[PDB]
């Protein structure tokens, strides 16, 4: 959204002269182009993003309760790794404390 | 709209828009106040934008009960009106006003109920008026990121 | 939660007006707290008119008694007058343990 | 651009409003105080120690509503319908002269906002008194104003308004005087 810079305040948009005038409830206008272009964003595929598991992903070798599987590590060749299933999709991650992860992620 | 209502011994069954708690605390300013849920106002990411419409569209929804104080951004006249529209006592609404001990009174006993029944368990004193509205922006932040799935 | 929970501070309107203080005076508030509460063991009286004596969970039981034990209470009230002179008046008595 | 506290800024606004020096300086820090208190310094809470300090957020929000008031007058040929406390003051003022009050009015703004971020999570205590000082510089800039003087009465009467709503707006969060309690129409008062 676009901040007024004199009152810390959110401005509506108001597509009028063919182009986005930002007004604020006092009356300030910043005209604004090219960057506010974006109206309306939706992404359809939430809850199986990448940014939804970052922290569990990052988390998951630490994770006492994860699976791991009898598979060598290609960075500081534990014979373990942490195995990860995530989504509807059944995506396999393996990942190890060393930060090695299994390609995807 | 995002609508908070405080259950309490003092007051309950009052949805009150988000933004009016905060600037009731002195936090006035929207972009301090959305700060507050999305915790970085210029980092792109996914939640934040989806986190952003979502809030500025509520700024501007119009609410039947907090009409006239909704664009008010002095925290004197919210407390105020919250103080009226609490009060059980306050049967008349406009005798009071001409006294100013009777306006500072009800301020007053405002301001100490939402201390002792706003998030008590992040202190009851006026101290930690700053951290209460951190701690409610990181709720409005975990109920929006629970609403995008 | 009596101590601390239950701190009375209340302004009433003053009701009588057959004196000048009376016109006056507009608001009187009462003020109190809780300073001693204790929980007593369950008692009895036998006699009706005699000394309470330790109730057992037995005679509950059989006479339909409560086993239950006496909660004694200590306060301090402060009761404050208002005036239409901006002046007030305070009456602080101490509530000596009652049961 | 380096910023220092400046206290003669806040001597000369109290002169100019007749209040007290310490009231300016009490702005956000009157809860829990009596006004002759407030205006003879006693009982000050001592200076800011983290950005978590209600008085930072209650001075900015004195700066914020001194700003936004001064930009609705300086855009009344936008509001339809002005607010009263501009309303008042553009009553005898031609299209014209409100179109033309966009550009005279000089915008007191600067940077603020950042500023006081800055100093925020950096130093509070610098924070509170950089908000202070800066109402009071847009106070004076407002006040100091000269040419055309078709403006001067109008952004004169503005600001003398203007602080004195805002001081009275942190006055009101003062502890109250002797009264009578019966005033809301009830029989009891808690
Ligand atoms: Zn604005
Ligand atoms: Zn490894």
């Amino acid at each position: 959204m676009k901040i007024c810079k004199a009152c810390s305040s959110c401005m509506v948009r108001t597509y009028v002269d063919g182009n986005i005038i930002f007004r604020c409830s006092c009356g300030e206008s910043v005209q604004g182009d090219s960057q506010n272009l974006l109206v309306s964003s939706k992404v359809y595929h939430t809850g199986e993003m990448e940014d939804k598991y970052k922290i569990f992903i990052k988390n998951a070798p630490f994770d006492p309760t994860n699976c791991q599987i009898k598979k060598d590590c290609p960075n500081c060749h534990l014979d373990y790794l942490t195995q990860i299933c995530i989504g509807s999709q059944k995506i396999i991650i393996l990942v190890c404390r060393c930060g090695y992860m299994s390609n995807r992620g | 709209a995002i609508t908070i209502e405080i259950n309490s011994t003092k007051f309950s069954k009052l949805r009150i828009p988000w933004y009016l708690i905060f600037r009731m605390f002195g936090m006035t300013g929207d972009d301090s106040i959305i700060e507050q849920v999305v915790f970085d106002l210029e980092s792109n990411s996914l939640v934040n934008t989806f986190m952003i419409e979502i809030l500025e569209k509520s700024i501007h929804v119009l609410d039947p009960i907090f009409q006239p104080v909704q664009h008010e951004l002095n925290r004197e006249k919210i407390i105020q009106f919250l103080s009226e529209k609490v009060s059980k006592f306050v049967s008349n609404p406009s005798a009071y006003k001409s006294d100013e001990n009777a306006v500072q009174y009800l301020n007053e006993r405002q301001l100490t109920i939402l201390d002792k029944i706003l998030l008590p368990h992040m202190g009851q004193t006026a101290d930690t008026r700053v951290r209460k509205l951190r701690f409610l922006g990181l709720l409005i932040h975990k109920i929006l990121l629970v609403i995008m799935n | 939660i009596v101590k601390q929970m239950f701190n009375v501070d209340i302004t009433y309107k003053d009701q009588r007006d057959h004196t000048e203080i009376d016109k006056l005076r507009e608001s009187v508030q009462i003020q109190f707290n809780f300073t001693d509460v204790n929980i007593e063991r369950p008692q009895h009286r036998n006699y009706s008119q005699g000394n309470k004596i330790n109730l057992l969970p037995n005679k509950a039981r059989l006479c339909g008694l409560s086993y239950s034990g006496p909660v004694n209470l200590a306060a301090e009230v402060i009761l404050t007058a208002h005036y239409s002179n901006g002046r007030q008046e305070v009456k602080r008595a101490s509530i000596p343990p009652f049961q | 651009e380096p910023w220092t506290f400046d206290y003669g800024k806040i001597i000369k606004t109290a002169k100019i409003l007749d209040i007290s020096p310490a009231v300016i300086e009490a702005i956000g820090a009157m809860e829990g105080r009596s006004y002759a208190d407030i205006r003879e310094g006693q009982g000050a809470p001592p200076p800011p120690t983290s950005m978590d300090d209600p008085r930072l957020m209650a001075v900015d929000s004195a700066v914020r509503i001194f700003l936004y008031n001064y930009n609705c007058l300086r855009h009344v040929s936008t509001f339809n319908k002005p607010p009263i406390h501009v309303e008042r003051l553009v009553k005898h003022l031609s299209y014209e002269e409100k179109e033309d009050l966009e550009k005279v009015l000089p915008n007191v703004v600067n940077e603020y906002h950042t500023t006081f971020k800055h100093l925020r999570v950096t130093d509070p205590a610098s924070a509170l008194l950089y908000s202070i000082e800066f109402l009071c510089i847009s106070f004076l800039t407002l006040y100091e104003i000269k040419e055309p003087s078709w403006v001067v009465n109008i952004v004169r009467e503005f600001a003398l308004t203007e602080l004195n709503t805002i001081i009275q707006s942190e006055k009101l969060l003062s502890k109250p005087g002797a009264f009578n309690f019966m005033i809301f129409g009830e029989d009891f008062v808690c």
